[PDB]
DNA sequence: ATCAATATCCACCTGCAGATTCTACCAAAAGTGTATTTGGAAACTGCTCCATCAAAAGGCATGTTCAGCTGAATTCAGCTGAACATGCCTTTTGATGGAGCAGTTTCCAAATACACTTTTGGTAGAATCTGCAGGTGGATATTGAT
DNA sequence: ATCAATATCCACCTGCAGATTCTACCAAAAGTGTATTTGGAAACTGCTCCATCAAAAGGCATGTTCAGCTGAATTCAGCTGAACATGCCTTTTGATGGAGCAGTTTCCAAATACACTTTTGGTAGAATCTGCAGGTGGATATTGAT
C-alpha cells in the first residue's frame, strides 16, 4: 500500500533540515495531500467534460488551481506549476 | 391614514406571493459589466447569462434577510440592524 | 534522470500519472498535467510545513505535532479559507475568548 | 468599453426595501442599506471571478449562462432553470 | 432474428436505459459499467420526477391553473420535508419564496 | 449550421401525462426539470464511482446504484426509490 | 445510556468553545443534538461497511461518512 | 474565595490550550455500540475507528458551542440557553 | 489608588519510556524504446446573438413632514449557576486467551467490452391550437375611528 | 359593537405568445457475434477484537452559599414608516453592424498499448532522542481592607 510519507519528509528536510515530525502529523499530511489531489482532479475532470474534451492537459490543472485557491495563493501555485512544466519540457 | 407597520405587513404578502425580479434590470446589468470589466477588459455577456446572476443574487440576499430577521427576533427586536447581519454571515459558515 | 528530478520536484510525477489515469477522471491524460499537479502539491506542502515549523519554534519544540498544524492553518487567511470544512485530530482550537466576557 | 462610475447608486433604497419585505422583515434600520450593498457586491465579485475564469479557459469573450451556473455550483449553490 | 423491444419496455420504464448507459460509459465514472445499473438508475430518476411532478401539479391546481410554472415547483419542493432536505442547496429561477411571517411580527 | 442537442423533455412529459392527464407544463419548468434530472444523475453516478473505487473494484453494478441511493436520499424517498429500482431490475433481468 | 455523557464533560466542551456561563436546561438540547449527529454518521458509516460485505467498521468508513456530510476529517487515512 | 466566572474563564484557557480528549472514553464507546447495534446487530469496531468518532463529535459540538455563545453575546447576555442552540442550528443551514 | 497575601501561572531544568531514526532486502511501479492511433489545434465561414442607439412615457425613486411607536437606557428583586468541599465508584491501565474475520492466492463461469450492420425513436422545424395575461365589475374581508 | 373607506379575491373575456402535434430525416441504440476481464468461490493464515479481572486514582455526583445575572417593569428621545408632491430614469420595441461563436475539414504532436529492464519505496528488525510529567523559584493577577 502506497503513501506520501517519504516525499513529505523530503520537503520537510528541504524547509527545515533539523526538525522532525510525528507519526500522527504524518497521517494528517497524507490525508491533506490526498484531499487536495481529489479536489484538483475532480475540477479538472469537470472542466474536461464541459468542453467536449476527452483529455486533461496542464491548462485544465492551471484553471482548476485558479478556481480552487482563493487569491494570494493561486498566483504562487500557478507560478510554481508553470515553472516546473517549462523546466521539464525544455530539458 | 394607515397605521405604521400595517402597510408594511401587507407588503410582505404581495412580495412573498410574486416571483418577478425585485431589482430593476438596467442598474443590475450596469454593475455586472462594471465588475466584469474590472476583472477583464472587453468582455461580453449572453442576454440569458445576466438573468442567471440576478436570480442567484436575489435568492442569496432573500435568504440572508430571513436569517437576519431571525437573529432580530432572537435579540427581542423587530428593526433589523447591521449588528444582526454580521451575526448571520458569521454563522452561515461563509464569513 | 527521473521525471521528478527532470522537473525539479520532490513528488513522484509517475505516481500522479498512474493515479490520474486509473482514477476515472478522463480517458486521456496529458504529459505535463502530472508535472504541474505534483508541483502545486509540493508548493502547498512546503507552505504548511514552513508555517508549522515556525509555530514550533514559537513553542520551542523540534518535532511537529498536530497542534502545530492546527495553529498554523487557523492563523493564516488563505489556508483557513481553504480548509474551513476540515477538522484535525489531536488538534485543539485557537485560543480566543470573547471581549464581552472578560473582567474590567 | 467605458469608464463607468457609480453604478451602485442603481441599487435603490426602496429596491432593498422590497427585497427585505420578501424576506419577511417588518422594520428596517437606516444602517442596513450600506452593509446590504457591501455583501451583494462581494458575492457578485466572487461569482463573476469564477465565471470569467471559466470563460477564459473556454477560449471565449462571451460569458454564457452555463458559466454562471458552474461558478455558482463551485460555491455550493446549485441553480436550476438555465442548463438549457 | 428476435424482434427488437427497447430496454425501457423490457424494464417497464419511461426513461431510455440505453442513453443512461451511454452517459455512464462516457461519463468517466468507472471503466466498465454493468447491465442493470442503467435500468436501476433510470427507474430511480423516473420515480423522483414523478414525485415532484405530482406535487407540482396538485400545487398548481390549488391555484386554479392547468399548467405547471416554476412557482408551483418551488411550492411543491418547499412544502415537503424530504424533497427540501434533498434540494436545500438549490434555488429555482422564477420561483419565488414560501409565504411565512413570524408570529412576533404579526398584529396583536 | 443548425445543430441538435439531446434532452429529457419528452420523458418528463410522458410522466406528467402519467400522473395528471389534464395538466400541462411550460418550457421554463421543463428546463427546471432537465437541470434537476441532470443534477440527480450526476450525484448518483458520482457516489457510485466513489463506491466502486473504495473497494478496488472497477465495475458498476446496480448494487452500487442501490447503495448510493440509500446514502443520498432521506428516508421514504430512498425506500420507494430502491423499491421501484429493484422492480425494474428484476423485470429487466428475466428478459421476458 | 446516552445519559452517561456526564454534566462536567459537557461543561468542559463548552469551556473549550469559549463559553463563560451555562444554563441548566442546556444539557438536554446538547445530548439531543449529539444524538442526532451520531445517528446520522453511524447510519452512513454502517451503510458503507454493509456494502463492502464485512462485519468490522474501519476508520475509513467513518471518514467517508463524514466527508459525505461536507465534513472532511484528517488523521486516519484521508 | 474566587469570584464566579473567574475559575470558569481560567478554565477556558486550560481547555483551549490542551488537545487531549475531553470526553471519557468508556461512556463514549458504550453509546457508539448502542447506536451501531440499533442499526445493525453484531458489528465490530476498529480501535482507530471509534477514536475518529470522538474527535468529530468533539469538534462539531465545540464549534456549535462557540456559535451559540456568539448568539448570546448578540442577545446581550452571557448565559447560553436552548433558545440560542436552536438559533445556531437554524442559521447553520441545518 | 496602594498593599500584603496568598494562589496561580510562567520560565527554566531535568530524567526517561516510548516513539523515532536508521538499515538490509524485493514485488511492483517507473523508465526506455517501438508500433500505432487520435484528439484537438488551425483555417475558414455560415450565421446567430450581442451591442448600440433612439425616444416617450409612465412607473418609481427622492426628498420632506409628521407622528407614533420601537429601541435604548435604568432599576431592581429574585433566583440560578458557579465555587468548593466530600466521598465513592467508574475509568484506565496492564495482561491473556482465542475466536471470528479480513486479507492473500488461485482458478474459472459469467458478465462486459468491442467491431460492424440495421432499425427506429428523438429532434428540429411547420402547421395547429390554446391556456394565460391584462382589464372590468361585483362581492367580501380588513382596517381604522367613535 | 357599528360604519365608512380602501384593499383584496373571484370570475369572465379575448387576443396571442407560446405550448402541442404533426412530419421528415438521421444519429444512435438494438441486434449478432467474438474476445477479454473479474468478481467470486475455496482454503488457509495470521491478526486485531472481544471478553474478563485487578487495582490505583481521579473524576463524578451531591449538597450548600452566595454573588452577579437575567427577566420584568418604565420612560422617552429619536427614528422610521406612511403620505404627498416632484421629477427622473428604466422599459419596450426595432434595426444594423459586425463580432464573435459554432460548425466543418484536415493533418500532425502527443498519447496509448506493449515488451523488457531498472529503481524504489514498503516491510520487518536494530539502535537513539526528546517532549511529558514534575519541581522550584520567580513574576503576575485577584481579592480584600484602608
Amino acid at each position: 500500500k502506497e503513501s506520501y510519507s517519504i516525499y513529505v519528509y523530503k520537503v520537510l528536510k528541504q524547509v527545515h533540515p533539523d526538525t522532525g515530525i510525528s507519526s500522527k502529523a504524518m497521517g494528517i499530511m497524507n490525508s491533506f495531500v490526498n484531499d487536495i489531489f481529489e479536489r484538483i482532479a475532480g475540477e479538472a475532470s469537470r472542466l474536461a467534460h464541459y468542453n467536449k474534451r476527452s483529455t486533461i492537459t496542464s491548462r485544465e490543472i492551471q484553471t482548476a488551481v485558479r478556481l480552487l485557491l482563493p487569491g494570494e495563493l493561486a498566483k504562487h501555485a500557478v507560478s510554481e506549476g508553470t515553472k516546473a512544466v517549462t523546466k521539464y519540457t525544455s530539458a | 391614514r394607515w397605521r405604521p407597520g400595517t402597510c408594511a405587513i401587507r407588503e410582505i404578502r404581495k412580495f412573498q406571493k410574486s416571483t418577478s425580479l425585485l431589482i430593476q434590470c438596467a442598474p443590475f446589468q450596469r454593475l455586472v459589466r462594471e465588475v466584469s470589466s474590472a476583472q477583464k477588459e472587453g468582455l461580453r455577456f449572453q442576454s440569458s447569462a445576466i438573468m442567471a446572476l440576478q436570480e442567484a443574487t436575489e435568492a442569496y440576499i432573500v435568504s440572508l434577510m430571513a436569517d437576519t430577521n431571525l437573529a432580530c427576533i432572537h435579540a427581542k427586536r423587530v428593526t433589523i440592524q447591521p449588528k444582526d447581519i454580521q451575526l448571520a454571515l458569521r454563522l452561515r459558515g461563509e464569513r | 534522470k527521473t521525471r521528478s528530478s527532470r522537473a525539479g520536484l520532490q513528488f513522484p510525477v509517475g505516481r500522479v500519472h498512474r493515479l490520474l489515469r486509473k482514477g476515472n477522471y478522463s480517458e486521456r491524460v496529458g504529459a505535463g498535467a502530472p508535472v504541474y499537479l505534483a508541483a502545486v502539491l509540493e508548493y502547498l506542502t512546503a507552505e504548511i510545513l514552513e508555517l508549522a515549523g515556525n509555530a514550533a519554534r514559537d513553542n520551542k519544540k523540534t518535532r511537529i505535532i498536530p497542534r502545530h498544524l492546527q495553529l498554523a492553518i487557523r492563523n493564516d487567511e488563505e489556508l483557513n479559507k481553504l480548509l474551513g470544512r476540515v477538522t484535525i485530530a489531536q488538534g485543539g482550537v485557537l485560543p480566543n475568548i470573547q471581549a464581552v466576557l472578560l473582567p474590567k | 468599453r467605458k469608464v463607468l462610475r457609480d453604478n451602485i447608486q442603481g441599487i435603490t433604497k426602496p429596491a432593498i426595501r422590497r427585497l427585505a419585505r420578501r424576506g419577511g422583515v417588518k422594520r428596517i434600520s437606516g444602517l442596513i442599506y450600506e452593509e446590504t450593498r457591501g455583501v451583494l457586491k462581494v458575492f457578485l465579485e466572487n461569482v463573476i471571478r469564477d465565471a470569467v475564469t471559466y470563460t477564459e479557459h473556454a477560449k471565449r469573450k462571451t460569458v454564457t449562462a452555463m458559466d454562471v451556473v458552474y461558478a455558482l455550483k463551485r460555491q455550493g449553490r446549485t441553480l436550476y432553470g438555465f442548463g438549457g
